[PDB]
């Protein structure tokens, strides 16, 4: 099974929350009807790049439903310092700055 | 808001290698689906392929082992490449793109012509269908330029370099016993203006690198 | 895969009558679905996308409706340009693949439009050349409907011409047909009269357009 891309806008329905792990749970909400789809997540330093950085808990994000506005939760694995989570592609991607040490 | 333009061959021989580029603005094509598409007057129209840049790529599994992409993001421009060419694969062929978080293609090229054919290319020969009184009917005297004997399709018909557009009616070329096409395009003017305007057809065949010009003059 | 079945083929319908095509899927994959309007010579345009939604520059007329495996279009009140082949399409999830039906053409009924009729003789150039071509021309008629039959010398002429006919014209829905007769230049300089001879539903009987070698 060959998944394609998510292509559309993303939206936080919630702000970001820290577990007791040190990672980040986010829930978004994709606005697409080309589900099923991969959900573009990434973790970054560099806007410019784009390199990832840390790690993402959840196994593949996908959505699963072409239902328009569905909802999806994922887990991810900051590196130390400053970095952005990142989600979706295009102009519409969402970015939420984050910080962690230990 | 998103453009695209198809360029090709025109031509291809059978069993040689359909090569096809799409040139986009208003958009920059390392983003999004972007998709190849193609539809034979003969069978309706068929998905090919597509490409998420630097992600994946998608491909018609009937057509797969016969196409490859290629993505020049400095020159936004992406390519088709299909090996094997047969009658089967004459067709218009498309470049498109995939609506970003939908299901369907929201913009569109114009669509390239590809005929595959071992016969060569022949240039038009381009005469005047000259007004005079057996061509005065409904208020209204026809004149017209006869596109003869080219391969393959397509040519291009416009009329005082389209500064001209009503009363014109370019019809569908015929397929002649020779097998060279045979096209016909005529406008309806008024009577009064055919010696007080100028009529030029102008004909493009972009296979010979036909442009050509035709005044077309009244009768005797 | 999954099919996509239209109908009806075609549908001749008046300006301002509603117009309503159907799409069904053999099978159900998600409740939005595409239509695309091709009209002659040109790519297909975006219509209607997620089975109701209108794309950038589609009129009000047009609306979609449907769910699971029943689609449709709807063009509330007609109009002449609406003229056109119309697509529905789907996108299957295994394997991806994206998936058209045939089309429905919609033509546009009108009244009786009795064709006017020219005939061009050939130019000298193309005499030159060694053949012939005379071309007749009948503009501006409905239905589409018609025969055309060359005659040399009251001959009935059969395997020297070729025809074409427009598509419906998008502002007053009418056709037009364009004729070649082509003889060699040996023939042609052997025969007087080239008659042009015009059959159709607003014509009393076989209509002739003609001239002689000789003007």
């Amino acid at each position: 099974v060959s998944y394609s891309l998510c292509t559309a806008a993303f939206t936080f329905t919630k702000i970001p929350a820290e577990t007791l792990h040190g990672t980040v749970t986010v829930e978004v909400q994709y606005a697409g009807t080309d589900g099923p789809c991969k959900v573009p997540a990434q973790m970054a330093v560099d806007m410019q790049t784009l390199t990832p950085v840390g790690r993402l808990i959840t196994a593949n994000p996908v959505i699963t439903e072409s239902t328009e506005n569905s909802k999806m939760m994922l887990e991810l694995d900051p590196p130390f310092g400053d970095s952005y989570i990142v989600i979706g592609v295009g102009e519409k991607k969402i970015t939420h700055h984050w910080h962690r040490s230990g | 808001q998103v453009q695209l333009q198809e360029s090709g061959p025109g031509l291809v021989k059978p069993s040689e290698t359909l090569s096809l580029t799409c040139t986009v603005s208003g958009g920059s094509i390392d983003t999004y689906y972007w998709s190849w598409i193609r539809q034979t007057p003969g069978k309706g129209l068929e998905w090919i392929g597509c490409f998420y840049y630097s992600v994946d790529n998608h491909f018609n599994p009937s057509l797969e082992s016969r196409v490859t992409i290629s993505v020049d993001t400095s020159k936004n421009q992406f390519s088709l490449k299909m090996t094997s060419m047969t009658a089967s694969d004459t067709a218009v062929y498309y470049c498109a793109r995939n609506q970003p978080g939908g299901r369907a293609f929201d913009y569109w090229g114009p669509g390239t012509l590809v005929t595959v054919s071992s016969a060569s290319t022949k240039g038009p020969s381009v005469f005047p269908l000259a007004p005079s009184s057996k061509s005065t009917s409904g208020g209204t005297a026809a004149l017209g330029c006869l596109v003869k004997d080219y391969f393959p399709e397509p040519v291009t018909v416009s009329w005082n370099s389209g500064a001209l557009t009503s009363g014109v009616h370019t019809f569908p070329a015929v397929l002649q016993s020779s097998g060279l096409y045979s096209l016909s395009s005529v406008v309806t003017v008024p009577s009064s203006s055919l010696g007080t305007q100028t009529y030029i057809c102008n004909v493009n065949h972009k296979p010979s690198n036909t442009k050509v010009d035709k005044r077309v003059e009244p009768k005797s | 895969e999954i099919v996509l079945t239209q109908s009806p083929a075609t549908l001749s319908l008046s300006p301002g009558q509603r117009a309503t095509l159907s799409c069904r899927a053999s099978q159900s994959v998600s409740n939005y679905f595409a239509w695309y309007q091709q009209k002659p010579g040109q790519a297909p345009r975006l219509l209607i996308y997620d089975t109701s939604k209108r794309a950038t520059g589609t009129p009000a007329r047009f609306s979609g409706s449907g769910s699971g495996t029943d689609f449709t279009l709807t063009i509330s009140s007609l109009e002449p340009e609406d003229f056109a082949v119309y697509y529905c399409q789907e996108r299957n999830n295994w394997p991806l693949t994206w998936t058209f039906g045939l089309g429905t053409k919609v033509e546009i009924k009108r009244t009786v439009a009795a064709p006017s009729v020219f005939i061009f003789p050939p130019s000298d150039e193309q005499l030159k050349s060694g053949t012939a071509s005379v071309v007749c021309l009948l503009n501006n008629f409905y239905p589409r409907e018609a025969k055309v039959q060359w005659k040399v010398d009251n001959a009935l002429q059969s395997g020297n011409s070729q025809e074409s006919v427009t598509e419906q014209d998008s502002k007053d829905s009418t056709y037009s047909l364009s004729s070649t007769l082509t003889l060699s230049k040996a023939d042609y300089e052997k025969h007087k009269v080239y008659a042009c001879e015009v059959t159709h539903q607003g014509l009393s009987s076989p209509v002739t357009k003609s001239f002689n070698r000789g003007e």
